[PDB]
């Protein structure tokens, strides 16, 4: 039992989007199938509903832009945007409340005018001068993207990883991540690797 | 249906038990003898993950320590046995009647013992120097409480205009603090200047852990 949304994307105030999600194991014209959404401020909030017979609920911040509907042949569960919103963007949620719920990954909206960017990745290593040996730390700087998702992966094989949440800074978001390990192992060679899909990017960078 | 929880539960002590309380205006017992209650964990950079449903039914892979009880009104999440792996933010929901809402979820406070940070400075790298750009970056990590404040100094001098920090939220295995500082400028003002300090002020020691190049 799996539900996947599908057709996030960026999108331009005004814009129109529309929101699929397709599952296994779930008849969606059985139940109450609802979209929800989360700002990453954290705390769902309701989007849209739409009975077995079809009923359709909405509350009033999407009211008469959204559109719940259901394909209940293919099996297949809608939301309609339009006349998108700043206050919009969030991570979008397919839902089967009732008893047990289920839920998908998610599908990320973005209103905005700005531009997207791939990040610039920049190596943070042990200058001259600077107490090392045991335990080393090591790190990567992003910074210049915009699409925020952006994920950071160190060889694969990270438990001392800490991912600093990312700042907004002149429109750009910028974020930084460090790793430690014992120069024992340190010429090893470390490699942080960064992935944006937003901009179909990843670069990687082998430290010192 | 408004569900309340509080913000923050009270402080942790690993290996006990936690109590995280919810209450809701309407009683979400149904005439069918089942309460449409349930509870989500939403860890640091994770989406969300089913805890229990229907009041006291866990959902596979959710381990027994979690447990949940109460009336129509007033419920509470327990967790015995509390480990590091824990920490996150719990929150109630009712899927009892349309609309579905939601809490505002409580974060689960772990305590440990106090720890210092592990400072590590970076100088701007040639790469971003090449672009113009200089920032220099140095980590508080692992550290406890979650209180410091870092101060920075350009040649002995107090700077803290282009300076960003971003902290992270409590360590699923550690169970500490971490934090990021980044002082940001251009290759002209970076080069202006030779001396960079990273001053960490923990509430330990009294002294601060000062690192610069």
């Amino acid at each position: 039992a799996a539900l996947l949304e599908s057709g996030g994307g960026l999108v331009k105030p005004g814009g129109s989007l529309k929101l699929s999600c397709t599952a296994s194991g779930i008849t969606f014209s059985r139940y109450i199938m609802s979209w929800v959404r989360q700002i990453p401020e954290k705390r769902l909030e309701w989007v849209a509903s739409i009975s077995s017979g079809g009923i359709t609920y909405y509350p009033d911040s999407v009211a008469g832009r959204f559109t719940i509907s259901r394909d209940n042949v293919r099996n297949i569960l809608y939301l309609q945007m339009s006349s998108l919103r700043s206050e919009d963007t969030a991570l979008y949620y397919c839902a089967r409340g009732q008893g047990r719920p289920y839920w998908g990954q998610g599908t990320l909206v973005t209103v905005s005018a700005a531009k997207t960017t791939p990040p610039s990745v920049y190596p943070a290593a042990p200058g001259c001068g600077d107490t090392t040996g045991s335990s080393v730390t090591l790190g990567c700087l992003v910074k210049g993207y915009f699409p925020e998702s952006v994920t950071v992966t160190w060889n694969s094989g990270g438990s001392s990883v800490h991912t600093f949440p990312a700042l907004l800074q002149s429109g750009l978001y910028t974020m930084s991540s460090s790793v430690t390990v014992p120069s024992s192992t340190w010429p090893s060679t470390v490699t942080c690797s960064v992935a944006h899909p937003a901009s179909g990017t990843t670069v990687d960078k082998k430290l010192e | 249906a408004a569900l309340t929880q509080s913000p923050v539960s009270n402080p942790v002590t690993l290996g006990t038990s936690a109590s995280i309380s919810c209450r809701s205006t309407k009683s979400l017992l149904h005439s069918n003898g089942i309460t449409y209650l349930y509870w989500y964990l939403q860890k640091p950079g994770q989406s969300p993950q089913l805890l229990i449903y229907q009041m006291s039914n866990l959902a596979s892979g959710v381990p027994n320590r979690f447990s949940s009880s109460g009336s129509g009104t007033d419920f509470t999440l327990r967790i015995n046995t509390v480990e590091a792996e824990d920490v996150g933010v719990y929150y109630c929901a009712q899927n009892l009647e349309l609309p579905p809402t939601f809490g505002a979820g409580t974060k689960l406070e772990l305590k440990r013992a106090d720890a210092a940070p592990t400072v590590s400075i970076f100088p701007p790298s040639s790469e971003q120097l090449t672009s113009g750009g200089a920032s220099v970056v140095c980590f508080l990590n692992n550290f406890y409480p979650k209180d410091i404040n870092v101060k920075w100094k350009i040649d002995g001098s107090e700077r803290q205009n282009g300076v960003l920090n971003s902290w992270t939220d409590q360590d699923s295995k550690d169970s500490t603090y971490s934090m990021s500082s980044t002082l940001t400028l251009t290759k002209d003002e970076y080069e202006r200047h030779n001396g960079y300090t990273c001053e960490a002020t923990h509430k330990t020691s009294t002294s601060p852990i000062v690192k610069s190049f």
